[PDB]
């Protein structure tokens, strides 16, 4: 149920990033607006995306652009209220524990970042950047958004993926 | 010699000083997994830059 | 079950202290900082721990460091609250009225200094330093939290354990 909601979310919310023929990173749409991590490199395999202008910023490592009119009705609905608990994600669901977003499995790859990390309804919450070897845990290092503003979270030793 | 070696005792003993009251003033704040108030930490600097 | 869990964490996050062969006192891993007394002297049991740099405030009877990011998942989660009631504890449970931690049976033993006092839910709430004998019963001398702020509380007549 919330499983395949949420697949089906990622499946229409979700662009590959190839560079050199291999994907590097995804593009995600939020809201309104086109984000991908800026320290991935590579091409959107979209006509549309790839054509765009993406606004840099290196202090939040995050590229963004406005999506066009016409994928308005395929992109997602965000959220800025994070209680503690229990998360969606592709590879599984992550634990919001004491301001910080951690894996239980442990299985972080280089090749995801950008994947969003969902929420109970549905919504999205931050954007996967990268993760630090917490042992058999890896805290992740993340973008969220306040109410109005954009916050970057990286915990100590963590490694871009 | 002497007015020279008063003058950089005097500067000494006010820089460390200065020292040991922002030791001591942000002492307790190393032992909370809290906040270091920016508002402090711009006035009183400290080795944590940017993270915690 | 809450016995069980809390030997569990206490396993997972308690280190003895070595001195002259002889155990003197534990230090424990809260949230992201190592926990150790500062009138308790010795070496932790622990090659990675041993080397890290202390910070000593001879005001709060308190010695702590940041905890290496590799130990990170393996330590307790805190709080800072401290409702009207009963708290577990290693040596049994601890009886929490007026502002004050009482020993029910007085079995504190010297060298027990480090060992935490635990939540309802396995959370620490502080750190214990020595106990003070009143008749039958045995107030503690334990370095708790504001919000932001560490307290030592300290009852007439307590000896450092």
């Amino acid at each position: 149920k919330r499983e395949r909601m949420c697949m089906k979310i990622e499946n229409d919310c979700i662009f590959e990033v190839k560079h050199e023929g291999k994907v590097t990173g995804y593009a995600c749409l939020v809201g309104d607006k086109v984000m991908k991590p800026a320290h991935v490199k590579g091409v959107i395999d979209n006509a549309d995306l790839a054509k765009l202008a993406f606004k840099k910023s290196s202090k939040y490592d995050l590229e963004c652009a406005q999506i066009p009119v016409h994928m308005r009705s395929d992109a997602s609905k965000y959220t800025h209220e994070k209680p503690e608990g229990h998360y969606n994600w592709h590879h599984g669901a992550v634990q919001y524990s004491g301001g910080r977003f951690t894996i239980p499995t442990g299985a972080g790859k280089p090749g995801d970042s950008g994947r969003p990390i969902f929420d109970n309804k549905g919504r999205v919450v931050a954007i996967v950047l990268g993760g630090a070897n917490e042992g058999s845990r890896t805290a992740l290092s993340v973008v969220t958004w306040n109410k109005d503003m954009v916050t970057r979270v990286t915990p100590e030793g963590s490694e871009e993926w | 010699v002497g007015m020279s070696l008063l003058a950089l005792i005097s500067i000494f003993a006010s820089c460390y000083m200065l020292v040991a009251a922002r030791s001591k003033c942000l002492t307790p704040y190393a032992l909370t997994p809290g906040a270091a108030v920016p508002w402090t930490l711009g006035i009183l600097c400290c080795a944590p830059r940017a993270h915690a």
